[PDB]
């Protein structure tokens, strides 16, 4: 028959839920956002494109901040990603609170997920537009991981999504097939402001800004930080140069 | 408390309630009606804690007025005691129960027999000849229990019941400011014009 | 198409559909301009009438002394997105004796909206906002459309023929951005920038409405007479 | 009840008696006043025997659950599971806690629980009602990092103290040493430790 | 016709998001196995990292349910990892009110009687996972119980799931065949691991390397996924055949 | 949440509910499932067809017990039955054994299971059961007693019947075969021979389930020293049992 | 001010022979004060007999909610309740409301129809079930009606002689109590025959 | 009321009186108090009779659902962690206090239930007024390594001194045996040491000693 | 979400008729025709059984008479089960009226607390009404004996005789033809036998396929529900079959 994409956790009779397809959609449609996990922490970047100048540089950050050394970046819908940001930050402090210890990451990555596995799974829910790259340092060291719109999240050395995921994800093979060792905080700073500068070429019609964060036991003791001032211009520079 | 009487003769139901209602040292009124006619053959005299007694007599004559409204016909007393009764029990075990004690006379016309029921804050309801809530049954069935005769007329009944009032205009440390008669025969409830 | 009866279903091009009506709903509103400099923030509104018997629809509202905000659209979104900020600012200065930060009201507009743009049976708002404030960081004007994205300009404008008002305002940033600890000037600035989004129309005292805020200024609006001074 | 939890280099050791009581009555004098709620975390308990052992229910299924999810918990984390669970409920209940654990990271951790849901992390924790005839002597012999024969000595001596002074504390000391070897369980009869 | 949206009965009486449900349990394009030992129980499951940017070692379909109770989806890991949590859950809860771990059959008829519920109320959707729990039960010895998106559940002497199950099944049939008994006669759980990766060879005709293998092994009172180097010297046990 | 509070089984304008007809099309597509009653017992027999032959069909019981002296079998579709037992051993404690300290009659269990099902054809938001049930029980008043339940919360006493795919043929030869003067092993004959005309693969102890309630079995009672306390009735038969009654024929 | 002893009154039944019996006092009063002479405290659901004492209005409330379930039982299972079952509903209701108890203390008599097996129990106001095979008392006068139990009581008494028995009892017990008299009756059940029979005794 | 339990090598016995008293008055002078939770499964109670009573019963269709849903023989731990968890529910509320034994697929058990819900675990326990005068005997006569007939002899003589030397307890004494090996063994009335004496005189009276004002006979047909 | 799912059974037609109710009425269309008849010494109940076997046991078989009330009875015609549970909810209403009033319920406040309640399904909730109809026969001392009928619509109607089922017009026109004010209660049982077995799509009427019950009368009512015996008895003696 037909029809089976008009209402949510159908399946169809290929065994698919097309309205999870159609969200994976919406998120291709968002800006780049890649996440490198290093030797002692993870590097999260995002492009936000400048429609206008009108916009403040620097401000509407892009980056959200879970617990006190939680990053979380998301390709797509921007509300659907604060939402589920917000939901990721009352599960942590729960957890915080039963527990003492701060949440994981891979546990904190276990409550996202089924957060928006069970948005996929009602009719009476859409499901969430929005891929997110999260990760931090916790007792186990450093852990990067990439949730989609389905559910389904994955532990990544490197992660990539939105329009220029692909040439991300080609970048990033790249610098693990280069770096079996591992990355350092710094160098992974750098590869990632220029694996977003060289993903804006796609959409090189209107200027773009860098935001970069991180979260490393060296560099940052452990906690989530924006990259700002100095690092960043020192980024941004090594990225121009990277494209020529 | 207040004085509830009542006596059920041949063909008749005769209900006596005092007229005073005291609140402290004064006494407020003293020319209270404490019955309610539930149905042109039912009336109910009630005692007990202020407030209470008219909002439980008010609450139950809308009920069986309602009855009496939606099927065409009126209940008989045992009907309408039940009901009262089953009221009285939930009220009890309820947060703030009803404490008020009730005397029914009836006259049931499929029957045609007058019948008084007695039931008290508790639901405790017993039919009988004659019955009395309060202190007032300590004085008035020693009158009752010889001087009752179950083919008494309702001037004869009414003669008795005068006669426990004096007892109890006797024997009282309260003045209860006399008392309103209603008699419920097979035409109805009427009122005595005097009493005393 | 098929994929426009509810906010709960989604576009086999990542689109919601209703998001995008409630969008237009905004786009035929009336038009309103915000810009602000670092020391003040000014909102420039023309009210529509229905007839010349009927009154201008009121398109600025005060949540608190150091924040309001201008609408475009379903005037009862706005009233209900407007007075959930005065509760969120209400709540700010009762609790911890602190003014609300403007990005934090755009952070809660944004999930506020988003909370209607993913349920069954709710409907997603209809109103364009620009908010103007002053916090502790100084001069802040928001852009709130009920897609749930928020952000933060120097200037914008949005309703009916916003474009004009926009490029107005891109080719005079540098110009109004230093206009600072000069009201009248920036006040003059926006409705230049609302005049560049009038066809047939002309500003009188009945159809324009300003708001202002800023440093030492409470959020203050003037109607009438008082933007004679302005025309 | 005479409970206690000493930290010494190699781990921890978890000492009390087995004399619970109903009134002056020794209602069971083998109780294993010893509580498992995960594999080298455990706890002493002392108070309301009912509030006691519903406590160390809840915090073992939900240290199963953590176990299941996320790994192998923390001493720490029961520990503030147990604080969560006595502090929210304190107009309830009536017990006091020790919890001792071992884990790679921290070696052994001792945290006690008194009245009120408060969380103390100590080398060596005391609690029940023999503990106040034991304060003194504690003090002035215990040491960090002790060896395992000298630990079990020193809870030994305390717990003898104790049941000799206290009456509610009695029978045999049972011990639990949770160390990186695994777990151990003594028991030592009153023909040795009265002697001592 | 929306016979096929909710969980409500066709025309043939056919409900037909379940075997929707069915389809896509075989998205993963993985296979598992599971067999019992004397005294053990093993599971394998193929093991696909195609991504080089994934951390091989978060791609897992085999779950520690209890210390009891292990459990290997075939499905989409969001509904896989659902019914984890869920029956981690279902498995503490039962632990705390009765005092006694919860058996494998157990957690099965709870898992399959939720799985039931999906496909009889309209509000909820089934999931498209297949679960197979293995543990060494107290009373019942080495147990493998299923259960499907259908609410059907069944123990089981072996058992494969996936694309190419069926191989699988047709094989393992022909050694019980041939051995006469409903088990692996071997005393060691390396021995039994050694006998499904080499059935597993057999059936699919392919070649397993240790990053290509995820091995559950529950012994009694335990349940323990092997490492990649444990699979290795499975895998050089077999080859070391002559 | 569960938005489906409008009712998904209505009434078409054939008069006919829809859910209801198609739950009984899956039903008779179902194995089949006998019961005969007789003087001294009822008997309920089915065919053990299994999915795999790695799956253990032990472990899959079609016959279920609901109290000790009242059991059941079905034909449809498993996992309802499942959950329709469990519903069923509950409500025998709650509906009865807590109320009045002992089990239910069979009448009345039936009668609380086919209110359980006839919800599930009038509520929202569900389907009805596709299954169709024969409980087969004894009370000390009612003596014993087999019934039929359909989808659709109806139910039938029978003396004896049959459902599932070859359930007119089986209802044909239990017609032709009844009498009101039989013995339980005569029955038991009968639920065979049927099952043996009603099945084409093979027919043994090992592939076909059947249970009894029959007399009182006091050494499945579990303790001794209670007089008034009786063994249960309901007794399934083993493997053995099946195979020398099926060597005997 | 005892909820159990506020209006007072007894109630015994005892068994002999293929036959049981169950008495009860007459008496309704406030205390001090007696109201009713004919308040009878002993029902009968098709051929089971309830005989309770305590608070009154409990007492009525407990009638009327037994005769509710007894009909829906007989509807339900198309025969009539039997002695046990009944007992054991009675238990069960009383249980039901542990927290808010009905002031009352419930005694059952019959004779199973079916196996014809003379069956009597008590029970307190929380539903504990006294299942004894000689006699049960319950009421005010719950020791006066022990003693004259223990003391006159033999087994296998035919019906003419358990009538005697349990009307002497009743009397010498119900005079030592201030709280129970004014007229009583007594069921004397068979099998298929059940008489009643009002006593004569002091009317104080 | 006087309950106890005692362990042998291969199973558990239970072993009570038969007095229930509404104060100093003896109410039943045969009430059994051991009650089956599981057909190899029992427990003696104390305190409140209707609560015990009442609890048992419930833990018994509890436990009677659980063993038909697990297909598994009813084990005593799952009896325990039931009645303490309700009990501690309803707090010292319920007045049942409880020796439970039994025989389940892990083994004997015998274990104690507080009302309030607390639980305790002995090889011999007791329970009830006369609890005290019972483990006197006990401690006095327990040994490890009791044979069936030992720890019967034992938990009879406990019984036995509950009743002798305690109000509170009396008549008869109901035991309970349940071995590993065979079904469980409900012995009534073990033993009967107080038969009562035979009265003095009868006391049948002469037909028509009763005044009779009325008769009527009472239709129980329709 | 499930808006497209919702079939909408309150809802009028363009015409100003419930869809649901009329298709329940069709459905009791196709099911088994009962009969009843008031005369003036009592009321007999008539039912056919559309559910036949030889192997059915009629001797425990109630599928189209239950009790409701030692005074009032029921007649059935549609789907047993929601016929059983409006049964249970009607036995639990008349023992509550009981418990309150000390009086038997009258008839007419049964019958209307079950129409209420089917109306009740066909106004709110989205629900499907139950497809049953009910033909009440009962006796209290305020209106005597007593005759009403109920539909799926929750609409109830008093009756001197009346027909529920299949072919209740042709039921309806032989028993205006042959029914009189004064007849008595032997001659309604002989009338609606006769209606029985000139309306029956079977071929003959016989016991097995037939309940009956009769309302009779000292100041005492009898219900007495026939048994299959006593039903071939009175089909061979009205003239229906041969013996
Ligand atoms: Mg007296
Ligand atoms: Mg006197
Ligand atoms: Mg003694």
């Amino acid at each position: 028959g037909t029809g089976y994409d008009l209402s949510n956790s159908v399946f169809s009779p290929d065994g698919r839920n097309f309205q999870v397809e159609y969200a994976v959609k919406a998120v291709e449609n968002g800006t780049t956002s890649i996440g490198i996990k290093c030797n002692d922490g993870v590097v999260f970047a995002v492009e936000k494109l400048i429609t206008s100048k009108l916009l403040v540089p620097q401000k509407n950050v892009k980056i959200q901040v879970v617990d006190r050394h939680i990053g979380c970046v998301y390709s797509g819908l921007i509300p659907d990603g604060r939402h589920l940001v917000n939901r990721g930050r009352e599960e942590a402090a729960s957890f915080k609170k039963l527990y003492k210890t701060p949440i994981p990451i891979p546990a904190f990555a276990d409550r996202l997920g089924q957060y928006v596995q069970a948005h996929t799974l009602y009719n009476s829910v859409r499901p969430f537009g929005v891929s997110t790259i999260f990760g931090g340092v916790d007792k186990n060291g450093a852990h990067l991981y990439m949730l989609e719109p389905s559910g389904s999240y994955w532990g990544y050395k490197g992660a990539a999504t939105g329009k220029g995921r692909q040439s991300a994800k080609a970048e990033l093979e790249k610098l693990v097939d280069h770096h079996p060792e591992g990355l350092s905080a710094r160098e992974a700073v750098k590869q990632a402001a220029k694996i977003i500068y060289l993903a804006h070429e796609d959409n090189k019609e209107k200027d773009f800004e860098l935001e970069i964060s991180w979260c490393s036991l060296s560099e940052t003791n452990g906690l989530h930080k924006f990259v700002k001032g100095d690092l960043l211009q020192e980024a941004i520079d090594f990225a121009q140069k990277e494209i020529n | 408390m207040d004085i509830i009487l009542g006596i059920r003769v041949q063909d008749s139901v005769i209900l006596a309630s005092s007229k005073a209602v005291t609140r402290g040292i004064s006494v407020l009124k003293d020319s209270d009606d404490k019955t309610r006619q539930l149905s042109p053959h039912t009336l109910m005299s009630f005692a007990g804690e202020a407030g209470d007694t008219v909002q439980f007599a008010e609450y139950i004559q809308a009920n069986i007025q309602l009855y009496s409204i939606r099927e065409d016909y009126e209940l008989s007393p045992q009907a309408v005691s039940s009901f009262v009764r089953q009221e009285l029990a939930k009220s009890i075990r309820s947060r703030r129960p009803y404490q008020v004690n009730v005397l029914i006379g009836g006259y049931d016309k499929k029957k045609n027999k007058p019948e008084l029921y007695q039931i008290d804050y508790l639901g405790t309801k017993v039919e009988l000849p004659y019955g009395a809530h309060g202190y007032s049954g300590f004085y008035t069935f020693s009158l009752l229990d010889h001087h009752y005769r179950p083919d008494m007329t309702t001037e004869e009944g009414l003669d008795l019941l005068k006669l426990c009032v004096q007892e109890l205009e006797k024997r009282m440390p309260m003045d209860f400011k006399g008392v309103i008669v209603k008699i419920v025969d097979k035409d109805g409830i009427r009122q005595v014009d005097d009493f005393q | 198409n098929n994929y426009d009866g509810d906010t709960v279903t989604f576009s086999p091009t990542g689109r919601l559909f209703q998001v995008e009506y409630a969008l237009e709903a905004i786009k035929q509103g009336s038009v309103t301009v915000g810009l602000r400099s670092n020391t003040h923030a000014v909102l420039v509104a023309l009210k529509r009438n229905a007839d010349e018997l009927s009154s201008y629809q009121k398109k600025i509202i005060k949540c608190d002394e150091h924040m309001g905000l201008s609408l475009a659209g379903l005037a009862p979104d706005a009233r209900v997105l407007s007075n959930y900020l005065r509760q969120q600012c209400n709540y700010s200065s009762l609790v911890f004796n602190r003014k609300l930060a403007v990005e934090r009201a755009g952070h809660l507009l944004c999930d506020k909206a988003q909370k209607n743009t993913q349920s069954y049976g709710g409907r997603p708002y209809g109103v364009g906002l620009l908010i103007i404030g002053y916090d502790k960081s100084g001069a802040h004007l928001l852009e709130f459309q009920p897609s749930g994205n928020v952000t933060e300009l120097y200037g914008t404008a949005i309703g009916a023929r916003s474009q004009g008002a926009k490029t107005y305002l891109e080719r005079t940033l540098d110009t109004f951005i230093k206009i600072d600890g000069n009201p009248d000037e920036l006040i003059k600035a926006g409705v230049e920038a609302i005049s560049q989004s009038l066809r047939d129309e002309s500003l009188t005292v009945d159809n324009l409405s300003i708001a202002i805020v800023g440093k030492d200024t409470p959020f203050t609006i003037y109607d009438g007479e008082a933007v004679a001074k302005y025309i | 009840t005479s409970i206690m939890a000493v930290t010494f280099k190699d781990g921890v050791i978890l000492g009390a008696d087995s004399r619970t009581t109903t009134g002056a009555y020794i209602a069971n004098r083998v109780t294993d006043k010893l509580t498992r709620v995960h594999d080298k975390i455990w706890c002493c308990r002392s108070g309301s025997a009912a509030d006691t052992q519903a406590i160390a229910d809840i915090v073992q299924y939900h240290l199963e659950l953590y176990t299941s999810q996320y790994g192998t918990p923390s001493t720490e984390t029961a520990a503030s599971v147990f604080k969560e669970l006595c502090y929210e409920n304190k107009d309830n209940l009536t017990a006091g806690i020790i919890v001792a654990g071992y884990d790679d990271k921290n070696k052994g951790e001792v945290y006690t629980i008194p009245l009120g849901g408060s969380v103390h992390k100590l080398p060596y924790a005391i609690a029940g009602s023999g503990s106040t005839f034991i304060y003194g002597y504690c003090d002035k012999n215990f040491r960090e990092n002790m060896s395992k024969e000298e630990t079990v000595d020193f809870i030994k001596h305390s717990l003898s103290q104790a049941i000799k002074w206290d009456g509610s504390s009695g029978g045999v000391i049972r011990m639990v040493v949770l160390t990186a070897a695994g777990v151990e369980r003594l028991i030592f009869y009153p023909d040795e430790y009265e002697q001592l | 016709g929306y016979d096929r949206h909710i969980t409500i009965f066709s025309p043939e009486g056919r409900l037909y998001q379940v075997e929707y449900a069915f389809k896509a349990t075989n998205q993963t394009n993985i296979n598992s196995l599971a067999v019992r030992g004397k005294d053990c129980t093993v599971v394998i499951s193929q093991k696909k990292v195609p991504d080089k940017l994934l951390d091989p070692t978060t791609v897992s379909y085999i779950f520690c349910i209890s210390r009891t109770i292990g459990m290997v989806v075939n499905g989409p890991i969001p509904d896989a990892r659902n019914a984890a949590l869920r029956a981690k859950a279902e498995a503490a809860e039962f632990r705390y009110k009765y005092g006694y771990d919860m058996p494998c059959d157990v957690l099965a008829k709870r898992m399959a009687n939720l799985s039931q519920i999906y496909t009889q109320r309209a509000y909820m959707r089934p999931l498209g996972v297949i679960l197979t729990f293995v543990s060494v039960d107290e009373e019942l010895g080495p147990s493998i119980y299923k259960t499907d998106p259908a609410g059907y559940y069944v123990g089981y002497k072996a058992t494969a799931t996936g694309p190419k199950q069926q191989e699988i099944t047709t094989n393992l049939e022909n050694h019980f065949k041939k051995s006469k008994i409903d088990h692996i006669n071997e005393e060691s759980w390396e021995k039994v691991v050694e006998f499904a990766i080499t059935h597993m060879i057999d059936a699919l005709g392919t070649e397993f390397s240790k990053n290509d293998l995820e091995v559950g092994v529950a012994t009694k009172d335990k349940f323990f996924t092997l490492s990649a180097e444990n699979i290795e010297e499975r895998l050089v046990a077999i080859a070391e055949q002559d | 949440t569960d938005r489906y509070s409008f009712s998904l089984t209505t009434f078409s304008p054939s008069g006919k509910l829809g859910q209801i007809d198609y739950a009984l099309t899956a039903v008779k597509q179902g194995v089949t499932s006998l019961g005969i009653k007789a003087t001294n017992g009822v008997v309920i027999a089915t065919e053990k067809k299994s999915s795999s032959p790695l799956a253990m069909s032990e472990t899959l019981s079609k016959v279920s017990l609901l109290t000790p002296d009242i059991g059941a079998v079905y034909s449809g579709m498993g996992p309802d039955y499942r959950v329709l037992v469990d519903k069923s051993r509950k409500v025998a404690h709650t509906s009865y054994k807590r109320i009045y300290g002992e089990y239910p009659p069979t009448k009345l269990l039936v009668s609380e299971v086919a209110k359980i099902m006839q919800e599930a054809t009038q509520s929202g938001g569900v389907r009805p059961f596709g299954v169709s049930l024969l409980i087969a029980g004894h009370d000390e008043f009612n003596g014993f007693s087999l019934y039929q339940v359909d989808p659709s919360g109806s139910y039938f006493p029978w003396k004896a019947t049959a459902i599932g795919k070859g359930s007119v043929a089986a209802k044909t030869f239990l017609e032709k075969r009844w009498n009101d003067e039989l013995e339980l092993e005569d029955a038991i004959h009968i639920a065979l021979l049927t099952l043996k005309e009603s099945v084409e693969g093979e027919f043994n102890g090992d592939t076909i389930e059947l249970a009894i309630i029959g007399d009182e079995n006091p050494d499945l009672l579990g303790y001794t020293g209670i007089p008034t306390d009786k063994g249960p009735r309901f007794r399934k038969l083993t493997s053995q049992e099946i195979n020398d009654r099926l060597e005997a024929l | 001010s005892d909820p159990s002893s506020i209006n007072g009154g007894i109630v015994v039944a005892m068994t002999g022979k293929d036959c049981v019996a169950i008495a009860c006092d007459l008496r309704l009063g406030s205390q001090s004060l007696g109201v009713s002479n004919k308040f009878e405290k002993i029902f009968h659901y098709g051929h089971v007999f309830l005989g309770i004492t305590g608070l009154a209005t409990d007492v009525t409330t407990l009638n009327e909610m037994f005769r509710y379930k007894t009909n829906l039982y007989k509807l339900k299972e198309e025969r009539a309740i039997e002695p046990e079952t009944f007992t054991q509903l009675v238990s069960s209701s009383l249980y039901e409301r542990r927290f808010g108890p009905y002031f009352v203390g419930p005694v059952v008599a019959g004779i199973n129809s079916k196996s014809g097996k003379p069956f009597i129990a008590g029970f307190d106001l929380i539903g504990c079930i006294d299942e004894a095979k000689d006699f049960i008392v319950s009421g005010t006068a719950s020791d006066q009606l022990f003693g004259m139990c223990e003391s006159l009581y033999e087994p296998n008494l035919e019906p003419e002689d358990l009538f005697e028995t349990i009307s002497q009892a009743l009397l010498n017990a119900a005079d030592r109590d201030a709280l129970s008299g004014w007229g009583a009756v007594v069921y004397i059940i068979k099998k298929d025959e059940v008489v009643k029979r009002y006593l004569k005794m002091r009317q104080d | 009321t006087t309950i106890v339990g005692v362990k042998f090598n291969n199973g558990v016995v239970i072993a009570a009186d038969t007095r229930s008293t509404q104060g100093p008055i003896v109410a039943d002078k045969n009430c059994a108090k051991l009650h089956r939770i599981s057909p190899k499964i029992w427990c003696a109670g104390a305190g409140t009779a209707a609560d015990t009573e009442a609890v048992t019963q419930l833990i018994g269709s509890n436990i009677e659902l659980h063993s038909l849903y697990t297909s598994r023989e009813p084990r005593v731990v799952s009896a325990l962690q039931m009645l303490k968890q309700h009990l501690f529910k309803y707090q010292g509320h319920i007045g049942a206090y409880l020796i439970v034994a039994g025989v389940d697929p892990t083994g004997s058990h015998l274990f104690s239930i507080h009302a309030h819900g607390s639980t305790d675990v002995g090889y011999y326990l007791s329970l009830g007024s006369g609890s005290l005068a019972a483990m006197a005997v006990l401690e006095s006569h327990w040994k490890q390594d009791l044979t069936k007939e030992e720890a019967i002899k034992l938990a009879s003589d406990a019984i036995q001194a509950g009743i002798w030397n305690d109000l509170g307890s009396g008549s008869n004494v109901d035991v309970c045996v349940m071995e590993i090996g065979k079904d469980a063994e409900y012995l009534r009335n073990y033993l009967t040491p107080n038969v009562r004496e035979e009265k003095q005189k009868s006391y049948k009276f002469p037909r028509g000693t009763t005044a009779v004002l009325k008769e009527s006979i009472v239709n129980i047909c329709d | 979400g499930s808006r497209r799912y919702d079939s909408r059974t309150t809802i009028f037609s363009p015409e100003g008729r419930l869809y649901q109710v009329e298709y329940a009425l069709e459905s009791i269309s196709h099911a088994g025709t009962a009969i009843g008849i008031m005369a003036s010494d009592g009321i007999v109940l008539a039912a056919e059984r559309k559910v036949t076997s030889t192997l059915l046991e009629q001797d425990t078989s109630t599928e189209k008479l239950y009790k409701l009330n030692d005074k009032i009875a029921v007649a059935v015609a549609g789907l047993t089960a929601d016929a059983e549970i409006l049964i249970n909810t009607a036995r639990i209403h008349a023992q509550n009226y009981l418990k309150t009033y000390n009086e038997d319920i009258p008839v007419e406040i049964l019958v209307r607390r079950l129409s209420d309640i089917k109306q009740g399904y066909t106004q709110h909730g989205g629900l499907r009404p139950f497809g049953v109809s009910f033909i009440y026969a009962g006796y209290d001392d305020r209106y005597g004996y007593q005759l009403y009928t109920s539909n799926p619509s929750g609409n109830y109607t008093g009756w001197k005789a009346i027909s529920v089922g299949a072919n209740t017009s042709a039921a309806q026109t032989l028993l205006q033809m042959d029914y009189k004010d004064d007849m008595k209660v032997d001659d309604a049982i002989e009338l609606a036998l006769k209606t029985l077995s000139k309306t029956t799509d079977s071929s003959a009427l016989t016991y097995d396929r037939l309940e009956f019950a009769t309302i009779r009368k000292d100041g005492e009512v009898y219900q007495k529900i026939f048994k299959p015996q006593e039903i071939k008895d009175i089909l061979v003696k009205t003239g229906i079959t041969k013996k």
